[PDB]
C-alpha cells in the first residue's frame, strides 16, 4: 500500500498556493498536491479546509 | 486565480509478472538458507558469534514463507495482525541482530592480532542483541493491520500520529540508515582494512556487505525522497521505484545466504 | 454498524431549538452525515465529516461529536425546516443510513370526531363488508382505535391509513377498515368501534346494529 | 393523592401537585370531565382553553400544573391521571381523587 | 448543470429482472463513485451498492449480494444496476448518487453530494384492474369507498371538483389479494358524487351517496 501522499499540510493559506493538482490513483483515491509560490515547493493539502473542497468540487463538476 | 490539473493512475499489468518471478528466487534463498545454516548451528554446537549469527539468520529465513505468501496475493495480509505484528518482530529483530554481529567479529577478529576476557565477549553479545529489540519495537509498536474503504482489500501498514507523520517515518528511515548502513560498514571497513596491514578473503567479506546492502539503501533513500517531494511526481517514477524496491530487497535477503559460506565454509 | 437514530419523532414550534440524535454501534472517525428529506423528494445533504457544513445550506443546522454520539442541532427553526432527517456513516465499506426522525408542528390537542359506516348495498352483493371507522381532525398523532362485533374485539382483519397533517389545522385524520367475508358479516348483529386518545377522558364507543 | 387547591381571587395564581402511589394528565371536571394538560416522559401539550394560562411539569416523579392567571371560569375539581400506555395512546387506567378548586 | 436521470422502472413479476440506467452528465464521471439508493414506499433510506468508474471497485449490500450486479461505461457516462430474482420486498423508489472519494487519513469522502430524482419499481404478481366505488351513506360525514384496483393511482374528486373543503383521501393501502385500496370522506353540515378516475384502466366510475 503505497501511494504519492502520506500526510498533510492542515495550516496553509489561499494566497501562498498558485497551482493545485488531483491525483487520482488505484490505492488511495483522490489526492490533492499543491505548489506553494514562497518555497516552490510541492505539498500535499488536506481537504479539511472549506476552501480547499469548496474550489475543487467547482473545477470537476465543471 | 487558481489553475487546477487532473492527473489519473491506470493500472498497470506488470505487477503480477514480476512479483510471480520474485516468489521463485525467495524460495530458492529459503531453501539454501536453511540447508547452510542449519549445518553451521549444527557444527557450533557439536565461537558464539558464528552461533549467534547463524542464530540470526535461521530465524530471518524462517519468515520468508509468511512474506512470500502476503506477496502472491498482491501485498494482501490475510491473517491477523497479531500474526503481522509479530512476524514484523522476530524479522526486525534477527535481521539488525545479525548485521551487528559482523561488526563485533570484525573487531573482534582484529582484536587478537593485535593483543575473564570471554565474560566481556558475552556481555558485548547480549548487549547487542538488547540493543537490536530496542531498535526494533517502535515500529512493531504502530503498526496493525487495515482495510481500506474503497478497496475492499487488507493490507498491513504502519500507523503513525497524524499530527505527527513526517516525523516517524524520517525518523525510522534516519535510524535504520544510518544504524544499518553507515556505521556497521563503515566500522567492518576500517577494521578489516587495518587487519589487512589471505587478503583476498578480507576483500571479499567487506564487498559482499556492500554489494547486497548498498542498493536496497539507495533504493530506500529514493522512496523517502519523492515521499518528501523533491523528485517530482510521475507514473512512470512509481513503477520504477515499485520494482526497484522488489529487487532490492531480494538482492538483500541473499545476504542471510551468502553469510555461512563466506564467513565458515570456506576457512 | 446499525446507527440507531433517537427520538422517533418530534414535535417543536418555529423559532424553537431542535436536537435530532444519532448513536453508531461501533467506533466511527469522525465519518457522518446528515439528510433532509422532504416528502416526495429526493434527500438532500446537509452536514459532513462529522459537523462540517455542506456548501449552500442555511448557517441554523450545527453538528457535534462525542466519542460515538454525533448530533444535529437547529438553532432557530424555521417553517420549512419541517422534514425527516437521516443520519449516515461511511467508515466501513457498507454504507449504512438512520431510521429518520420527523419533526412535526406543534398545536393545542384536540379529540377525535369518531363515526361509524355500515357496508354499502351494492359491496353487500359481491361477497364481503367492508366497514370504516372515521377520526376526524385529531391531535397528536397517537392514538388508537379498535373494532368489537358482539362485544368480542377483532384483530388481524384491520388496516390503518393515517392523512399527513393538515396544513389549514395540523390534525392528522385516522381511517381504520374492518373487511368481513359475506358468510360473517351475516352472523352477527352489533359492530362497534373504539377511539382512545390524549385528549379524551374515556374512551369513545361508536355502534350500529344490522337492519 | 393530588394536593394544592383554594379560593383565589381573578388574576391570581397556584401550584397544584400530585405524587406517586409513562405520561401523566391533568382533567378539570366543572361542576363534564374535561383534558387541561398532559406532560409526556420529555413535551408537553395544553388544551386551546388555557393555552398560556397554566404550564405543567414532571419532577424525577411529581407532577407540578403552575395553574395561573385565575379567571372567572376556571371553577372545576381538578384530576391527575397516568397514561397506561407507554406509546402515549391515551389510556388512563388509574383515576385520582382531585382537589376542589374555586375562585 | 449535474444530473443525474434514471429510467428503467416498471411493474415487474416476481423472479424476474429489470435493468436501471443512471446517464451521469455534467462532471467528470472518471473522478467519481456511484451509488444507488433505495427508498421502500413509506420507510427509511437504504443502501444497495457503490462503483468507482474507471477502477471497478464494487461493494453490495447483505440483502442485494448475489442478485444484484453493478457495472459502469465511462464512455457512454452511465451505470447500470441489473437486478436478478427480484422479490417482492424490492419495491421501492430507487435514486442514484454522485459521491468524490476524497482521501482522509483514516477513511474516505463518503457524502452522497447529488441525488436523482427515482423511479419506482413495481415488483406485484397482479394485473391491472378497475376499481369498485362503494357509497358510504351518513348515519355529517359521507365517503365513497375505492376497493379492489390496480394499478396506483387513483385520483377523486366530489361533485366535480365542487367541494374543496372538509375533503380527506387517504393514503392507497396494500391488502393480501395484492391489489390496492383507498377511501376517501367529506364532512358537511346536516346531492354528493364521488368522480374517480383510474387512468391505467381507462375507467370512469360514479356512484351517489344517500341514506
Ligand atoms: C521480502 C521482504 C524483504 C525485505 C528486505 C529488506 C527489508 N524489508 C523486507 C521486507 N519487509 C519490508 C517492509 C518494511 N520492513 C521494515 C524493516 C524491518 S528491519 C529492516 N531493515 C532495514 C535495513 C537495515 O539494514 C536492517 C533492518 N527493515 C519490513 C520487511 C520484505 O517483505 C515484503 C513486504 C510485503 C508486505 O509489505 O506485505
Ligand atoms: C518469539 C519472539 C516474539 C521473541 C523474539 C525472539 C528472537 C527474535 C530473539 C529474542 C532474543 C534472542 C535470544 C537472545 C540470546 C540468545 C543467546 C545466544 O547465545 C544464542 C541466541 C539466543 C538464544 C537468542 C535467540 C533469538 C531470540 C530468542
Amino acid at each position: 500500500y503505497r501511494c504519492p501522499c502520506r500526510f498533510f499540510e492542515s495550516h496553509v493559506a489561499r494566497a501562498n498556493v498558485k497551482h493545485l493538482k488531483i491525483l487520482n490513483t488505484p490505492n488511495c483515491a483522490l489526492q490533492i498536491v499543491a505548489r506553494l509560490k514562497n518555497n516552490n515547493r510541492q505539498v500535499c493539502i488536506d481537504p479539511k479546509l472549506k476552501w480547499i473542497q469548496e474550489y475543487l468540487e467547482k473545477a470537476l463538476n465543471k | 486565480c487558481i489553475v487546477v490539473d487532473t492527473v489519473m493512475c491506470p493500472n498497470m499489468p506488470n505487477k503480477s509478472v514480476l512479483l510471480y518471478t520474485l516468489s521463485f528466487i525467495y524460495i530458492f534463498i529459503f531453501v539454501i538458507g536453511m540447508i547452510a545454516n542449519s549445518v553451521v548451528v549444527w557444527v557450533n554446537i557439536q565461537h558464539c558469534y558464528i552461533l549467534n549469527l547463524a542464530i540470526a539468520d535461521l530465524w530471518v529465513v524462517l519468515t520468508i514463507p509468511v512474506w512470500v505468501v502476503s506477496l502472491v496475493q498482491h501485498n494482501q495480509w490475510p491473517m491477523g495482525e497479531l500474526t503481522c505484528k509479530v512476524t514484523h518482530l522476530i524479522f526486525s529483530i534477527n535481521l539488525f541482530g545479525s548485521i551487528f554481529f559482523l561488526t563485533c567479529m570484525s573487531v573482534d577478529r582484529y582484536l587478537s592480532i593485535t593483543y575473564r576476557k570471554k565474560m566481556v565477549r558475552r556481555v558485548v553479545c547480549i548487549l547487542v542483541w538488547l540493543l537490536a529489540f530496542c531498535v526494533s519495537l517502535p515500529d512493531t509498536y504502530y503498526l496493525k493491520t487495515v482495510t481500506s474503504a474503497s478497496n475492499n482489500e487488507t493490507y498491513c501498514r504502519s500507523f503513525y500520529p497524524e499530527h505527527s507523520i513526517k516525523e516517524w517515518l524520517i525518523g525510522m528511515e534516519l535510524v535504520s540508515v544510518v544504524l544499518g548502513f553507515a556505521v556497521p560498514f563503515s566500522i567492518i571497513a576500517v577494521f578489516y582494512f587495518l587487519l589487512a596491514r589471505s587478503r583476498k578473503i578480507i576483500f571479499s567479506y567487506v564487498v559482499v556487505f556492500l554489494v547486497c546492502w548498498l542498493p536496497y539503501h539507495v533504493a530506500v533513500l529514493l522512496d523517502i525522497f519523492s515521499i518528501l517531494h523533491y523528485i517530482p511526481f510521475t507514473c512512470r517514477l512509481e513503477h520504477a521505484l515499485f520494482t526497484a524496491l522488489h529487487v532490492t530487497q531480494c538482492l538483500s535477503l541473499v545476504h542471510c545466504c551468502v553469510n555461512p559460506v563466506l564467513y565458515s565454509f570456506i576457512n | 454498524i446499525q446507527m440507531t437514530q433517537s427520538p422517533s419523532s418530534l414535535s417543536a414550534s418555529v423559532g424553537d431549538r431542535v436536537t435530532i440524535t444519532c448513536r453508531a454501534s461501533q467506533s466511527v472517525s469522525s465519518a457522518v452525515a446528515w439528510y433532509q428529506q422532504k416528502p416526495g423528494k429526493a434527500p438532500k445533504l446537509l452536514i459532513y465529516s462529522a459537523s462540517s457544513l455542506y456548501s449552500g445550506v442555511p448557517s441554523r443546522f450545527s453538528g457535534s461529536r462525542s466519542g460515538t454520539d454525533f448530533t444535529l442541532t437547529i438553532s432557530s427553526l424555521q417553517p420549512e425546516d419541517f422534514a425527516t432527517y437521516y443520519c449516515q456513516q461511511y467508515y466501513y465499506p457498507l454504507f449504512t443510513f438512520g431510521q429518520g426522525t420527523k419533526v412535526e408542528i406543534k398545536r393545542t390537542v384536540a379529540a377525535p370526531s369518531v363515526f361509524i359506516f355500515p357496508p354499502s348495498d351494492s359491496q353487500l352483493k359481491s361477497g364481503t363488508a367492508s366497514v370504516v371507522c372515521l377520526l376526524n381532525n385529531f391531535y397528536p398523532r397517537e392514538a388508537k382505535v379498535q373494532w368489537k362485533v358482539d362485544n368480542a374485539l377483532q384483530s388481524g382483519n384491520s388496516q390503518e391509513s393515517v392523512t399527513e397533517q393538515d396544513s389549514k389545522d395540523s390534525t392528522y385524520s385516522l381511517s381504520s377498515t374492518l373487511t368481513l367475508s359475506k358468510a360473517d358479516y351475516e352472523k352477527h348483529k352489533v359492530y362497534a368501534c373504539e377511539v382512545t386518545h390524549q385528549g379524551l377522558s374515556s374512551p369513545v364507543t361508536k355502534s350500529f346494529n344490522r337492519g | 393523592q393530588e394536593s394544592g387547591g383554594g379560593l383565589v381571587q381573578p388574576g391570581g395564581s397556584l401550584r397544584l401537585s400530585c405524587a406517586a402511589s409513562y405520561a401523566m394528565s391533568w382533567f378539570r371536571q366543572a361542576p363534564e370531565r374535561e383534558f387541561v394538560a398532559v406532560a409526556r416522559r420529555s413535551g408537553a401539550f395544553y388544551a386551546d382553553s388555557v393555552q398560556g394560562r397554566f404550564t405543567v411539569s414532571r419532577d424525577d416523579n411529581t407532577v407540578y400544573l403552575q395553574m395561573n392567571s385565575l379567571k372567572p371560569e376556571d371553577t372545576a375539581v381538578y384530576y391527575c391521571a397516568i397514561d397506561s400506555d407507554t406509546f402515549y395512546s391515551g389510556s388512563y387506567d388509574y383515576w385520582g381523587q382531585g382537589t376542589q378548586v374555586t375562585v | 448543470e449535474v444530473q443525474l436521470v434514471e429510467s428503467g422502472g416498471g411493474l415487474v413479476q416476481p423472479g424476474g429482472s429489470l435493468r436501471l440506467s443512471c446517464a451521469a452528465s455534467g462532471f467528470n464521471f472518471s473522478y467519481s463513485s456511484i451509488h444507488w439508493v433505495r427508498q421502500a414506499p413509506g420507510k427509511g433510506l437504504e443502501w444497495v451498492a457503490y462503483i468507482y468508474s474507471s477502477y471497478g471497485y464494487t461493494s453490495y449490500a447483505d440483502s442485494v449480494k448475489g442478485r444484484f450486479t453493478i457495472s459502469a461505461d465511462t464512455s457512454k457516462n452511465t451505470a447500470y444496476l441489473q437486478m436478478n430474482s427480484l422479490r417482492a420486498e424490492d419495491t421501492a423508489v430507487y435514486y442514484c448518487a454522485r459521491v468524490y472519494p476524497w482521501w482522509y487519513y483514516k477513511y474516505y469522502h463518503g457524502a452522497l453530494d447529488y441525488w436523482g430524482q427515482g423511479t419506482l419499481v413495481t415488483v406485484s404478481s397482479a394485473s391491472t384492474k378497475g376499481p369498485s366505488v362503494f357509497p358510504l351513506a351518513p348515519s355529517a360525514a359521507l365517503g365513497c369507498l375505492v376497493k379492489d384496483y390496480f394499478p396506483e393511482p387513483v385520483t377523486v374528486s366530489w361533485n366535480s371538483g365542487a367541494l374543496t373543503s372538509g375533503v380527506h383521501t387517504f393514503p392507497a393501502v396494500l391488502q393480501s389479494s395484492g391489489l390496492y385500496s383507498l377511501s376517501s370522506v367529506v364532512t358537511v353540515p346536516s346531492t354528493y358524487i364521488c368522480n374517480v378516475n383510474h387512468k391505467p384502466s381507462n375507467t370512469k366510475v360514479d356512484k351517489k351517496v344517500e341514506p
